[PDB]
């Protein structure tokens, strides 16, 4: 109508897709919601930027579980949550991933049906309402600047149903589901990866019936906690054996098979005509395959490879290389680890926790953003549980960094309890989790103290609300104590605060940073003591 | 990294000559109670106190054969190459992490005042002087990177700590000139500066007073 | 007083013998400490690793109580204290069975991938008393497709193992514990005293076994001769409807007292009531911040509760990290209770336990209390384990620990102690001398603004020029009024303005 | 939850019933019939007037377990004293099926 045409041309996107859908001006109005989607600038940096980013801003929890009502304000690019009580930090991830299944459902399928809350486990035991609600509001460009999802449950038996509101969310993932049937877009990328994700590794690995290779494989299993390391095996393997192949050789080989078929065929030989129309049917699916991912407008096999080895190389910092081994008709996938080949099998825990989360996240990314010069470019939400899990201090001082660096453009939402993480995290991103005893609570807190290039020793102490010493060792005190004696003798060293002198030296020894202090202690104190008696 | 009085020659280096013996006849026993006289139980380029510690030569024994048994060149460095263990500044880091460098464009404390050169930042950091162009410039430059100056955490960890902790007592100090007359405060300036002789990281803890 | 020789007499033969046997294994004293010490202590002595996985060769000398292996990933934590595991595998194979076959390195993936010569070595000497100073074993294994076999040197372990199984035959002796408790811990017929050594090296501690376990010990723990027994069973049969529920529970009584007359000398167990106090003891004395835990049926289902901090609440409260931990004593305490019934203390037993991440999943808060009382809960066990958590160094002594070099290559050939002492240090302090991390974040510029701003105030001879003065501004801004740095800018301002001061003062 | 009303309706239609939710809510009838301490110290005071009712009879040997019950019995009337509706579903669920299945008394 008039008015959709108004809006339209106002820069209202779904308003644009609305006279699209009616009229199929037709192509004007596609182009509209194509260049919405996919329009964007390269920054200073040299980064992609898209000009409609895609970020979850607001979630509020309404008698779920533990919380009869919690509101989470969320950053765009990172978002911390810190606390004790880990079991409500990981409830508000689950709540999160649930709501981004209805966008991943209706990406892939018309009217696909996301998760639903449980009856049994989501509703709060002592709700007054007897129901539940998930609200959540995404952000998509200045066009589209709320998209309103919630999830709802009532209890049985109750008098009124409450049922989920999800139309918001299943129009925008229709829009991007229609788009890109017509023209190849950039999609999305949603991912949760929980403390399942430390799991051993099963070597084995499956034959290739190619549902790997396929676009949207890259949502198959995308919030289910784990990732797909498996699959990436496959599809990394799958990659390295097209390489080293020609493509299209079985095709002309084809080609080549079917046109002397066709000359058998027509010298007589009428039994053949079976195999001739077998063959011709593979000739044909080969050729559609082609060019349906020659229509796809997929990244080459070589490129994509490439992409994603530059990426773990780049995040994990014990991996130098990665490449595929043919040996003894099974191939394996190697690594060069702090300068030795080994396979992933050989690899610690910590390397390949970590090496399998930015594995299936670096190949979603490739599949799901061929038009991009740099895939891992692209949008998406990325959920992390303890994201220090099995790591050392030096990588945790890194591993955000280098996160942030890979993937510029997606908004990650993660839980941990180090300071060393936090050290390297703007206070704005952190939201501190302090439940009551019935473990409600109604906001959650950025600190008051700045943690971004602070001290880790001052992070514990005014954030996590722990000592710099370890408080239950007596000689934690003895500095302390030592302080006392001096002050209560006026400053000069009497028989025991000699004694204690005499037992932080020979504890801590010589050139401990305790005995420099005590020294210290010493020599301020004699100087206040003069300056004391020159001015009597 | 201070400026060192080499002042006799010991006489077990009479004997043994370049071409004919090699470094492991030699004992290092005999060597030692002179260079502890010279560096005072402390290292010659860090001023970490000296426990796992070997004789360095300033200029290595591969490249000049020359300068093997020569009074000039050695040196007290911390760190024990025998020990089974990775030690990485001074002259274990001079030969095996630093690896290409120029030996004549590096600080000789024996012969060169470091002062000219180095600054010691209390925030912890050793850096080239306020106002050094080209060679001069190249030479801090380069003293710093060949002997690992800040890029072994332990040192720079050690050093910080002990310049940090002494930060109070230098405040406090630099008041009292108000009320103090000269005699006094030139007296007490003194007396905290004789203390740091015997003190771990005395350059650092020098930049600190004065 | 050598054991080998003295039972080498016992099979031949023969009453003196084997009490000369069973003392040397029996036979402790009661310290100061009211703490029980066996004469004859058990531990693993030295390790060494010779082309293993990315050792060459490693040697380690071992403490008789507690040693943390520490360094960054890829070090070779784990695979120490796998190769420790496979070693006690055989000890525990004899002591259940004559002949008993231990477990084997892997011939895919434990030979270091660059070993010219294609086979590895795990060597370690174990010590127990004076009598056997000396327990060598070596598990061995050539490369696959090599012609030439290297073979394992198991029969010491078998040896001593046999010593413990046949005394214990005879007569009811203490056994040592054996245990692996890897990171794997986090992941979701009646008893019997050998059940102790069941998945004892791979497994063990898991908090669901746990809570199945303590249910069922409190089930059978709610509300004596077997004469009596029979005879009052006999009595009550004969009353018998309100007194039928009190004959089922003296039946239940009168078996099980048969069944422990029935039951071997070699399976001598104590009562159920007695096991359930040890382990609910040894959880309240080790878990940060659990006082008590106990069962309750009067919602209508099974609940284990625990006072947590003061309050009382369901064990599905506690953090993962809290689970796991008190999984992991539950099962030790469980295990310990089985295997030393002759001890007035069952804790005070004699094993080997190894620990791997124990910090796994932990607050800092509970990450400074976990060792303080893991040790004193069981004194006689030798702990290995590793960890990454400076909070927890903090606890404990510098002798305990063994470090890697960060630059380690796989060559060298021992660990070393640190050489600063970590117990009641600053956590500041361990992160750089022990663990090699900068206190601040080196990759964040505003960790090098005072730095930066220092340089500039010694540039303009102490005085705050426009350039120091946006700086300052910025550090104002980005860390607060209130800050450190803020203030150790304000220090740097007010010292170089003396000092400029008195250099005017020429 | 089993003790949820609405549990009723739990595949009710399915066909084969759902004994095993039965034997679960029985279990869970009983465990809270046993824990609440009037019918607990009813029936302890039961069980005591029975074991007297035996040693007066002139069975000495019972004796011992008579003085440990009224210990139990004192120990839980102190306890502070208190009708279910548990109980009695519990009994007519009970008297249900010994009425209607011929073998199950
Ligand atoms: N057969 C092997 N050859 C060479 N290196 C190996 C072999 N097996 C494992 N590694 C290396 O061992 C290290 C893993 O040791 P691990 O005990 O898991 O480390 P962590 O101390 O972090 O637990 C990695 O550096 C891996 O590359
Ligand atoms: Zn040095």
């Amino acid at each position: 109508t008039k008015q959709y045409e108004r809006k339209a041309k106002g820069g209202n996107l779904l308003s644009a897709f609305e006279l699209y859908q009616r009229n199929s001006l037709v192509g004007e109005w596609f182009e509209m919601c194509r260049d919405y989607i996919q329009d964007g600038h390269v920054d200073e940096s040299g980064i992609f930027r898209p000009d409609n980013a895609f970020y979850l801003r607001r979630l509020t929890l309404k008698d779920f579980r533990r919380f009869s009502l919690l509101e989470i304000k969320l950053e765009e690019d990172l978002t911390v949550i810190i606390g004790n009580n880990g079991k409500g930090k990981t409830s508000i991830l689950y709540a999160i991933a649930k709501t981004l299944s209805w966008f991943v459902a209706n990406i892939l399928k018309e009217g696909g049906s996301g998760q639903r809350l449980s009856e049994m486990t989501d509703i709060k035991n002592d709700a007054e309402d007897r129901y539940s609600d998930v609200s959540s509001t995404f952000f998509f460009g200045k066009g589209l600047k709320s998209v309103p999802i919630r999830l709802s449950r009532s209890a049985l038996g109750t008098a009124e149903r409450r049922d989920s509101e999800v139309k918001p969310a299943k129009d925008l993932a229709d829009i991007w589901r229609v788009i890109n049937e017509v023209n190849t877009i950039n999609l999305p990328t949603f991912a949760l990866y929980n403390v399942e994700r430390s799991q051993p590794f099963n070597r084995n690995i499956k034959d290739n019936t190619g549902r790997r290779e396929e676009r949207f494989d890259a949502y198959s299993q995308t919030l289910g906690g784990a990732g797909r390391f498996d699959h990436f095996v496959e599809w990394y393997i799958y990659l390295h054996k097209r390489t080293v192949s020609d493509i299209s050789s079985s095709i002309k080989e084809l080609e080549q098979q079917v046109n002397d078929l066709q000359r058998t065929v027509d010298g007589g030989m009428v039994s053949v005509k079976s195999l001739l129309e077998q063959m011709k049917f593979k000739l044909s699916e080969a050729i559609e395959r082609n060019d349906a991912a020659v229509s796809s407008r997929v990244l080459t096999e070589s490129v994509q490879k490439s992409i994603v080895e530059k990426a773990i190389c780049s995040v994990v910092p014990s991996i130098s290389n990665i490449w595929v081994e043919m040996i003894t008709g099974s191939d394996l996938v190697k690594v060069t680890n702090d300068g030795h080949d080994v396979t992933i099998d050989q690899l610690s825990d910590g390397q390949r926790v970590f090496l399998s989360l930015v594995a299936d996240l670096a190949r979603r990314m490739v599949m799901l953003n061929p038009l991009l010069e740099n895939p891992l470019e692209g949008r998406g939400i990325v959920l992390i549980d303890e994201i220090e899990l099995h790591l050392h201090p030096k990588w945790q001082q890194e591993v955000i960094l280098n996160l942030r660096s890979a993937f510029p453009n997606i908004q990650f939402i993660i839980t941990t309890h180090s300071p060393i993480v936090l050290s390297t995290i703007e206070k704005r991103c952190i939201r501190e989790f302090e439940p009551n005893d019935d473990g409600d609570q109604s906001f959650l807190d950025s600190p008051d103290m700045q943690t971004k290039g602070s001290e880790n020793a001052q992070i514990l102490e005014q954030v996590m609300n722990v000592h710099s010493t370890p408080p239950g060792i007596a000689e934690s005190h003895w500095l302390g104590n030592f302080e006392l004696l001096l002050l209560d003798n006026s400053g000069e060293l009497d028989n025991h605060s000699q004694v204690l002198y005499d037992q932080i030296k020979a504890h801590f020894g010589i050139d401990s940073i305790e005995l420099k202090k005590a020294d210290s202690l010493i020599r301020i104190n004699k100087m206040k003591n003069k300056l004391n008696k020159i001015r009597a | 990294m201070r400026e060192l009085a080499r002042l006799e020659r010991p006489e077990i280096l009479d004997q043994y000559i370049a071409g004919q013996n090699d470094w492991m006849e030699i004992d290092q026993s005999a060597v030692w109670p002179k260079l502890t006289e010279m560096q005072g139980g402390f290292c010659a380029y860090c001023e970490c106190r000296l426990n796992r510690c070997h004789i360095e030569h300033f200029r290595p024994r591969g490249k000049f054969p020359a300068l093997t048994f020569i009074w000039n060149n050695l040196f007290g460095s911390c760190g024990d190459s025998r020990k089974s263990g990775g030690w990485s500044r001074c002259g274990i880091y001079k030969d095996n992490g630093a690896g290409a460098y120029n030996a004549d464009d590096l600080i000789k404390p024996d012969e060169e005042n470091p002062d000219d050169y180095l600054l010691f930042l209390t925030t912890g950091e050793v850096v080239p002087a306020i106002g050094l162009t080209g060679r001069a410039l190249k030479k801090a430059q380069e003293t710093i990177r060949v002997f690992n100056l800040n890029g072994d955490i332990k040192l720079f960890g050690s050093r910080r700590t002990a310049v940090q902790a002494i930060m109070p007592n230098v405040e406090y100090l630099y008041t009292l000139l108000e009320e103090f007359d000269e005699d006094d405060w030139n007296e007490m300036l003194r007396d905290e500066l004789e203390k740091i002789e015997s003190d771990e990281y005395k350059t650092a803890l020098k930049h600190a007073w004065t």
